[PDB]
RNA sequence: GAGGGAACCCACU
């Protein structure tokens, strides 16, 4: 129903304004890189 | 997906120098020789040989990134004295170490094998 | 009883017939709370203060109160319980052969190890779980060392010359199933090799990979653009439309088999297994068989690893810092015991509960064989030839590769897909979604102050609108 | 609080309705403050 | 076609992401706002994010296979936003407990320990190696601690040399004696256990986890407090590089003959053990013989349980204190813990003596048959190893009710792991 | 597959390893977990705590 | 094209809309042979 | 008559910073002298500096009021 | 303010949580001017109140000259005003830190830029602030409850607390011996 | 599922020692006498052999599709 | 005759191995 | 309104695995409950139930 | 002028080891020539493998995988062959690479052990070095499968792959009565002795040597079998010289440059 | 140069 559509956290509140899918965002696997400065991501070319 | 090819880690491609020299202004007679595609093989004997040298104030090696290929070697030296005259001399002194060792290995082959 | 038990095979005799002679018999939990177990046969044996004369049971061996995903641990009792729990909970991820007919199967997902090994260190209950022969991992030559910080928390380094020589490399066989389906005769899909004039609306993509029968061939590159299935439908001058199977996006493969049968109702049915090797990655899941799961932070040469007297360099290093707080002794004591065995030419016992196994006895065995008697030894630096000052812990230990790729991990997005519904970035990496900036994210952008970039997350990165 | 002998002043709850209906809203303030103050602090970890 | 190609002014070329691009980086769950910060992308030759390791505490991060999120700033406002308030060195010290979030970790802090002991002596070629790899150094090679007979700095020296600016602290050693500060040598430590920091450099003590690490008027708080995000970014990446090159020389394990005690330790740790089952049988028989007197406040259960658990507990201090007396200088387990870069001295007793009680729900091992543990006791049997008390460590194995009795233990921290994330997640979010 | 031999499975390009026990459904290897349940026809007696009844049998 | 039976390792000749059997044993498995193109493996 | 704090917060600095750099970006006249820098955000950083930023901000009170301080009336303390 | 104090903290906890480090700012002093201890100082006490008179003057929270607003200002650094007469004592200052006249010069400017910075910025969202750093350490977290059952009954105002409890002090003699208690 | 063909740990050659190896088992050696035998002395090398699980004689038990 | 000690892991692996030739491991499904 | 999971897809991603799915036991009470005595290893597990072997997290 | 004068004394030379020992050199030159040993001496070694059947059980890249890691005697040929990226060819030719052929078919009902003697090289001096022991196994074919591949083998180095690592174990050691004290023993007398050790049995470690330097070094470089031992050194030696004499060369015009 | 949803299961941190 449309209820059902509104509440939750996975409704249109909740799940659609609250937070949504963004654009221009990336996710993969840490590793560590003790060359790295702590202001400095290490970044794969294919995401970049 | 990301792997680099492996004959990156020693070829130098198109456009990269191998070897350039940034004068340090922190100090006096400093320079920073920049190697690219080598390791720590001869950023080890230049900086070793380079300490033997006793006109050489200061001499070291890092690899900056195990992930790159470069080699920064810097070297201080005394006023009286040039840094690029120290790598050279370094240089020479492990070619002529390389050459004299070759031939005494080449000698100890022929007397292990002869009996 | 154990003199007809050594011949099975001849004498038919069997546990069946143990159980009808009145020497064992099945005791279940509300019975159990009846009798009275001795845990050995020594505790039948005593003197002094007895505790008890009148056991009425004995276990055959205290091991088999584990299951099976437990009883591959060695030594289990010198590790914490928690770390039990994750080596439980990881065999079920360690690439091995999975079984030995993988090659009739065409499985959706499939992980075969190249050089599967049995462990050095079992224990017995592994000669009934078939690990012997059905084995999921490698004895890695592992140090544990802080060599040059990228082990550290919970991470490993490997040898990259190892890796090169085979070391954990293994086989990821991905199978695609498609069918002709006529809903009616106004749809009838067919298996033909689409034609750029004639077909409605294909991805741009190239088709000569393709058979004259709509469906590529075994031994042929296929990239994620590239289509393995060529499958039309008619439409009610492009008479007909495109629905062709697509390989998924950034594996990289080469189609292992095509297979074409007829499905339950009778049309054609074409199962493909493309094969992707999958080479040890910075980002690689490796896992002890004591909880110590870690991601692969670097790999380097042989050369550059650091050496024994011998030239030994380990095939991993493993990071200090995982032991003291996890306290997995197991991994340590399966190290020095890989050691002894390697050298002895045996496989060592770890099975749980064992007096005759002990860490003084592993050590003069260690110490018998040339070698300090607590698993160090002196190793020297791989860059500068110089000796490390700590001498450092190096031995066999038997490694699982988990099916935890970075490669299957690996998403990003700029811009693509949209929902039909909230026209929102879609969902996974399987459909090329977006990642969600949900609430908390939401909550920390208001506690940051950075009311623009809160905004551009969640109004014009995700669905503007007029 | 109205028994003999017992201190008037500094006798309190670990009840924060029950100090809100007996003496008031500051002092039901400062209960709870007391409160949050002990359960985070139990660990030995502090909160500004 | 190329005429497509052209570019005039006020064009936006979308263009692949290069060094340098700020970024927000960001982990699961996003708790305070340090799990939300701004990075400088740096592009290297695979396929993961590479991560500084002080910014794991922050983000709760280890490298076990955690996967972590990156949100690209599309406009120069935001990007301006996330560089001037979200960056990682702006978010060093936290406004929830006046401290810093990020400290010094877990091959750095525990050769950070080792490197900062007065014995601690590097030849002219391991100076020049560890000052290639400090940033902020100004290219002056100090003057040497000792000149003769050897020209030889030590880690103290090159440890100023990365400390910055003028930085006035003082801290204690995790090893600092307690009755120190009032004996003669308060201003000269025989065990170099007080750190003194002045003008920038380390003249004396060993730095550990109460120095370096995340602890209110801890050095990297002080160089923020005083310097600045900047100069404070460039000290931990300073501490971290040259530690970690130094550690090459160096060297860290842990291995098989750390958890060894001596035979004279086992002898004594076995002798505490057996005093205490001793006296527990003792309580077990005066309870039994109704000589047991109740407590103000507690019932006879109640007293006895409290009885038998101040015994064992008794038990398991006494016989961990005389295996961290056991320890040598040379043990790693040792020099993990007074780092404080991982362990505890609890895990340290539990691996060299004694395991120690297991507990469900804050009691003993509860009778789950009838009146027994487990069917290999007899029936109210109130002793410590039918209740859960592992006399055993984790070189010397479990026996097999031992080994139940610790799963069951590990089973109730896996069930409070898992039923506390939901309703933390849930106050959160109300107090949100 | 019941009462094969090992060869005879390898002809039938059937793992002996393959220890059985689940059903194949359209394709797809199915197991049936097994069910946990209290037991039937065994009186049990509770505490229903915060009930209006102090003690409770139950079968 | 040229078709491997599972069962019998024979080849069939099969065209679109032929029905998928072997016109030896009517086994209703096949397999497609593997391609003529000329794939390149380096040897690492 | 304005009593509002004299120093620029870090929301006003941030937010100063990114409008300046994106009016750059959009070719707004340069209000000082640049070495050779290309980068919007290093421009906008050095008219911050050099106090030469051509914005006003409006800092809206609770009771509906506004106090306009120009960006070189205000302190960069931080 | 030492009776102010002892109001404030009855319990007698000088640990307290205040914006500029004054002691570590004096060592700094020290440090930077080459200040020697061993040796008679140029600054004059007089110098010293007066400078602190001044600095605690321009150590505004609440701004304005209205007397409420003076008092709020009052109010808003007392224990920063109190610490700083304290720290910065003329006998301590002239016997304990020994500092000189341009040292203590340096001293209260590093003092007022120091407190301007700690100042809360308008626009601080404090409140979401505050809700992280109570729920964040919620993740590490006489039978009484603790930890997050007990947040949970603090924050969810509830009428029926799983351990209720009262503590109750005695008064007098009644305190003292265990009979009467 | 075969014998590799250089040890991981070193390089050495051990994929020419698989069927000596078993050779020397099958004439009643020990395995620490088998791998003595065949100049296996790094325990790196050694593990390449005892470890060795050899499924490529269970796999050709299949009759081969092509 | 009795089980002595020194035989008894290879008499109890002996039995297991034996339940496990019979019973197999997916016995009860 | 029936159980869902009794049935599910076998593992096959490694022979243990595969094995440990074939003696699989489910309590069908709630992941979302919060009371921790199901999921507490009980005294009467021993040499019934695994004591190492569970899942992470709801289960 | 300060280079060292370094000395050799080989201990022992064998057809697949060489012992030996540098006197009077530095440390960093003695690992460096290590490091050359394991991954700057270039070998012959297959780096291209085109499969025109395959019935076995392991499948294309798993046997162009074992077919890379198998040597091949590199003696003499490998200094005049050429780098593939070097040569003026379009994409194979004898100047820069070794044509090897395979066909091996089952037919009979035992199992065929296809080899590394069924390597069939067209060079006669880049064989596989097990058929100048037994054979390196590639596969194992029941009856009715089948194996036909052509590979290319060209010269590289081991920095590249470790296909190309002419050595099994290069084991270096130096001052093994730990004198300098580059390492610290908790227990001295827990640790064994050194192959390489002057001491009695009762002492465990030498007296400290302030003034002690790294000085002698002891090598043991095991063959794999695609150079000899001591050409494994040579090689090494000549390598590491050619990448110094390249370096001194481009620093020599960056240096006139500017 | 982009055409499904829903339910359920398994897993990851
Ligand atoms: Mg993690
Ligand atoms: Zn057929
Ligand atoms: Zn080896
Ligand atoms: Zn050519």
């Amino acid at each position: 129903s449309l209820k059902q559509r509104l509440k939750g956290k996975e409704g249109r509140v909740r799940g659609n304004l609250m937070g949504k899918r963004v654009d221009f965002s990336a996710r993969t696997v840490i590793t560590p890189d003790p060359n790295l400065s702590i202001d400095q991501v290490g970044v794969p070319r294919s995401i970049a | 997906m990301n792997a680099p090819p492996a004959f990156e880690s020693f070829l130098l491609f198109e456009g990269e120098k191998k070897i350039t020299i940034n004068k340090d202004t922190k100090v006096p007679n400093a320079c920073l020789f920049t190697i690219n595609k080598e390791d720590h093989t001869l950023g080890n004997i230049i900086k070793s040989q380079l300490l033997k040298d006793p006109q050489v104030l200061f001499a070291g090696y890092k690899v900056p990134h195990p992930l790159e290929h470069k080699i920064i070697i810097r070297v201080q030296t005394t006023p009286d004295y040039s840094p690029q005259e120290a790598f050279t001399n370094a240089i020479t002194d492990l070619i002529s170490e390389l050459s004299l060792l070759e031939e005494r290995f080449r000698v100890a082959i022929k007397d292990k094998q002869e009996g | 009883h154990i003199d007809q038990l050594k011949e099975r095979e001849y004498n038919n005799y069997s546990w069946q017939d143990l159980v009808a002679s009145g020497v064992v018999e099945y005791i279940d939990t509300l019975e159990e709370e009846t009798v009275m177990l001795a845990m050995t046969p020594d505790d039948l044996q005593e003197k002094e203060v007895a505790y008890c004369s009148t056991y009425t049971h004995c276990e055959i061996h205290p091991s088999m109160i584990l299951g099976v995903c437990a009883s591959i641990i060695p030594f289990p009792d010198h590790n914490q319980s928690p770390r039990n729990t994750y080596q439980s909970a990881m065999g079920k991820q360690a690439m091995g052969v999975y079984i030995t007919n993988f090659h009739v199967r065409m499985d959706t997902l499939a992980h075969v190890l190249y050089y599967p090994q049995k462990p050095l260190v079992t224990t017995r209950s592994m000669e009934y779980l078939r690990f012997r022969e059905l084995p999921a991992g490698i004895n890695s030559i592992v140090a544990i060392a802080s060599y040059t910080g990228y082990n550290q928390e919970d991470s490993v380094i490997m040898n990259r010359s190892a890796v090169d020589r085979g070391f954990f490399r293994s086989v990821f066989y991905r199978s695609y199933k498609e069918q002709e389906s006529k809903k009616g005769f106004d749809q009838e899909e067919v298996f033909e090799k689409p034609t750029r004039e004639t077909c409605q609306g294909m991805r741009h993509a190239i088709y000569d990979k393709l058979d004259d029968d709509g469906l590529i061939a075994p031994g042929v590159r296929v990239s994620g653009d590239d289509v393995i299935i060529g499958k039309t439908v008619t439409l009610p001058r492009y008479t007909k439309r495109d629905c062709s199977t697509f390989l998924r996006t950034s594996e990289t493969g080469i189609v292992d088999q095509v297979m074409v049968t007829l499905n339950q109702e009778g049309y054609k049915f074409c199962k493909i297994r493309v094969r992707s090797v999958r080479i040890p990655q910075i980002g690689d899941k490796f896992a002890s068989r004591h909880g110590q799961k870690g991601t692969c932070g670097i790999q380097y040469r042989q050369e550059d690893m650091p050496f024994t007297c011998e030239g030994i360099t380990p095939d991993i290093i493993i990071n200090p810092h995982a032991i003291p707080s996890r306290m997995t002794i197991g991994h340590l004591i399966e190290c020095l015991q890989g050691k002894v065995s390697a050298n002895k030419g045996e496989i060592g016992d770890a099975t749980p509960f064992n007096d005759a196994v002990n860490v003084q006895k592993i050590s003069n065995l260690l110490s018998d064989y040339g070698y300090h008697l607590r698993g160090n030894e002196v190793l020297y630096n791989g860059f500068t030839g110089r000796k490390i000052t700590s001498q450092i812990f190096i031995g066999p230990t038997y490694y699982q590769r988990l099916k935890h790729m970075v490669d299957d991990k690996i998403h990003s997005r700029a811009r693509g897909p949209i929902q039909i519904l909230n026209r929102q970035p879609m969902e996974g990496r399987s459909r090329d979604g977006g990642l969600r900036f949900g609430e908390m994210e939401r909550d920390c952008q208001i506690a940051h102050g950075a009311a623009q970039f809160l905004r551009e997350r969640l109004f014009e990165a995700s669905d503007p609108y007029q | 609080l109205s028994e003999k002998d017992v201190d008037p002043v500094r006798t309190t709850s670990n009840d924060i309705v029950e100090i809100f209906t007996v003496l008031g809203i500051e002092a039901v303030r400062k209960a709870l403050e007391r409160e949050l103050y002990h359960v985070i602090s139990f660990d030995g970890s502090y909160v500004n | 076609k190329p005429s497509d190609l052209h570019l005039q002014t006020g064009y936006k070329v979308e263009r692949h992401m290069c060094d340098g691009d700020i970024v927000i980086f960001n982990r699961q769950p996003t708790l305070h706002k340090m799990s939300m910060m701004g990075h400088r992308v740096r592009i290297l030759p695979w396929s993961t994010f590479r991560l500084n390791l002080s910014v794991t505490t922050p983000y709760n991060a280890d490298f076990d296979g955690d996967e972590m999120n990156l949100h690209l700033p599309q406009s120069l406002e935001t990007r301006a936003e996330i560089q001037e308030l979200a960056m990682v060195p702006r978010m060093i010290v936290t406004p929830q407990s006046n401290r810093p979030v990020m400290g010094i970790v877990q091959d750095t802090l525990t050769a950070v320990r080792k490197f900062t002991k007065r014995d601690v002596f590097l030849e002219r070629g391991e100076v020049m190696n560890l000052l290639m790899f400090l940033s902020t150094w100004d290219g002056k090679v100090p003057q040497p601690a000792i000149l003769k007979p050897r020209p030889l700095w030590t880690g103290k020296q090159i440890f100023s040399l990365i400390i910055p600016g003028h930085i006035n602290c003082i801290r204690t050693h995790s090893t600092h004696p307690d009755d120190e500060d009032s004996g003669p040598y308060k201003h000269i430590s025989p065990g170099d256990t007080k750190v003194v920091v002045e003008n920038g450099e380390l003249i004396m003590g060993i730095l550990c986890k109460k120095s370096l690490g995340t602890s209110a008027g801890s050095l990297v708080h002080i160089s923020y407090l005083e310097m600045g995000h900047d100069i404070t970014r460039l000290f931990y990446s300073n501490i971290q590089t040259v530690i970690n090159n130094w550690l090459l020389i160096e060297g860290h394990t842990i291995g098989i003959g750390d958890s060894i005690a001596d035979s004279k330790t086992y002898q004594d740790i076995q002798n505490t053990i057996k005093k205490a089952k001793q006296d527990v049988i003792e309580v077990i028989e005066k309870a039994h013989n109704n000589e047991l007197e109740p407590t103000p406040g507690n019932t006879l259960r109640q007293t006895f349980e409290n009885q038998v658990n101040r015994i064992l507990n008794d038990a398991r201090d006494k016989t961990g204190s005389s295996a961290q007396k056991s320890l040598s200088e040379y043990n790693n387990f040792k020099s993990m813990v007074v780092s404080g870069a991982k362990g505890s001295k609890i895990n340290i007793s539990q691996v060299i003596a004694v395991v120690g009680q297991q507990n469900v729900e804050g009691k003993r091992i509860p009778f789950g048959f009838k009146h027994r543990t487990l069917p290999h006791f007899i029936k109210d049997d109130y002793g410590p190893e039918s209740r859960g008390f592992v006399e055993n460590s984790y070189l010397a194995g479990l026996t097999p009710t031992e080994f139940f009795f610790h799963a069951m233990g590990g089973r109730e921290g896996l069930i409070d792991t898992a039923v506390k994330t939901a309703e933390t997640g849930y106050i959160q979010r109300r107090l949100i | 597959l019941n009462g094969l031999t090992d060869r005879d499975l390898c002809e039938l390009n059937e793992c002996p390893l393959d220890p059985g026990g689940y059903f194949i459904i359209n394709g797809s290897e199915k197991v049936l977990i097994a069910q946990e349940k209290m037991a039937t026809n065994t009186v049990y007696v509770f505490a229903k705590k915060d009930s209006k009844y102090a003690y409770t049998g139950e079968c | 094209m040229i078709y491997i039976c599972g069962e019998c390792h024979t080849e069939n000749e099969i065209k679109s809309r032929d029905p998928i059997r072997c016109r030896e044993c009517g086994y209703r498995i096949m397999y497609k042979k593997r391609t003529k193109r000329l794939v390149v493996f380096d040897a690492r | 008559k304005r009593i509002t704090t004299p120093y620029m917060t870090k929301y006003e600095r941030a937010r100063v910073l990114g409008t300046r750099a994106l009016q750059i970006a959009m070719c707004a006249p340069v209000m000082v002298e640049l070495e050779g820098e290309t980068d919007p955000l290093l421009i906008a950083m050095k008219e911050l500096k050099a106090r030469k930023i051509p914005i006003i901000i409006r800092r809206y009170l609770p009771d509906g009021s506004y106090e306009d301080w120009g960006v070189d009336e205000l302190i960069i303390s931080d | 303010d030492r009776e102010v104090l002892r109001v404030i903290f009855p319990t007698g906890d000088s640990k307290v949580v205040l914006p500029c480090n004054l002691l570590r700012m004096i060592w700094n002093a020290q440090k930077i001017f080459h200040i020697n201890p061993r040796l008679p100082s140029d600054l004059h006490p007089i110098k010293v109140v007066e400078g602190v008179k001044e600095l605690s003057k321009k150590l505004v929270i609440v701004n304005g000259d209205d007397p409420l607003s003076r008092q709020a200002q009052e109010n808003a650094t007392l224990l920063f005003n109190i610490h700083l007469r304290s720290t910065l004592c003329s006998r301590r200052m002239a016997e304990e830190f020994r500092l000189s006249g341009e040292a203590f010069d340096w001293l209260l400017g590093e003092i007022e830029s120091k407190f301007n910075q700690a100042i809360a910025h308008p626009g601080e969202m404090v409140g979401a602030l505050a809700a992280q750093s109570l729920g964040e350490p919620a993740t590490q977290m006489k039978n009484v409850t603790l930890g997050v059952p007990r947040l949970k009954e603090l924050i969810n105002i509830s009428k029926k607390p799983k351990t209720p409890s009262l503590t109750v002090f005695l008064l007098g003699q009644s305190a003292r011996d265990a009979e009467r208690a | 599922m075969i014998i590799p063909v250089r040890c991981f740990t070193c390089g050495k050659i051990v994929g020419n020692k698989w069927e000596a190896y078993l050779g020397l088992l099958q004439a009643e050696y020990t395995e620490g006498d088998a791998l003595d035998a065949l100049g296996l002395k790094r325990y790196c090398c050694r593990r390449m052999l005892l470890a060795h699980v050899d499924l490529i004689e269970k796999l050709l038990n299949y009759a081969p599709l092509e | 005759d009795e089980i002595t000690p020194d035989l008894w892991q290879e008499a109890c692996w002996i039995v297991i191995s034996s339940y496990f030739d019979e019973k197999g491991l997916v016995r009860q499904q | 309104q029936a159980r869902a999971g009794v049935s599910q897809v076998l593992n096959r991603l490694t022979f243990a695995s595969t094995l440990s799915h074939l003696r699989r036991l489910n309590s069908p009470i709630g992941r979302d409950g919060k009371l921790a005595k199901p999921r507490q290893l009980h005294n009467t597990l021993w040499g019934m139930v695994c004591p190492a072997e569970t899942p992470e997290g709801h289960a | 002028p300060y280079a060292n004068q370094p000395t050799v004394r080989i201990t022992e030379l064998t057809d697949e080891n060489v012992k030996f020992i540098i006197e009077n050199t530095d440390l960093a030159v003695a690992n460096s020539i290590r490091r050359v040993f394991i991954a700057e001496v270039p070998i012959i070694a297959i780096d291209w493998v085109q499969i025109d059947a395959n019935s076995s059980v392991l499948h294309d890249e798993f046997i162009a995988h074992r077919l890379g890691l198998i040597p091949l005697t590199s003696d003499d040929i490998v200094d005049k062959l050429q780098y593939s990226r070097d040569c003026t060819c379009e994409e194979f030719c004898p100047e820069c690479s070794v044509e090897f052929t395979l066909d091996v078919r089952c037919n009979e009902d035992q199992t065929r052990h296809v080899t590394s003697r069924d390597l069939i090289s067209n060079s006669p001096r880049v064989i596989p070095v097990t058929s100048r022991q037994d054979d390196i196994l590639i596969v194992k074919l029941r009856k009715g499968q089948e194996l036909r591949l052509r590979a290319y083998a060209k010269k590289g180095f081991g920095k590249e792959h470790a296909k190309w690592n002419p050595t099994a174990g290069v084991a270096f050691e130096y001052d093994p009565d730990n004198a300098l004290r580059h390492t610290v023993y908790p227990k001295p007398e827990e640790w064994p002795k050194s192959e390489y050790s002057e001491l009695d049995e009762d002492e465990s470690q030498a007296p400290y040597d302030p003034n002690g330097k790294p000085e002698r070094f002891y090598y043991n470089v095991e063959s794999c079998g695609s150079l000899r031992p001591e050409t494994i050194v040579l090689s090494a030696l000549s390598g590491l010289k050619k990448k110094l004499s390249d370096l001194q060369t481009q620093l020599s015009h960056e240096i006139q440059s500017d």
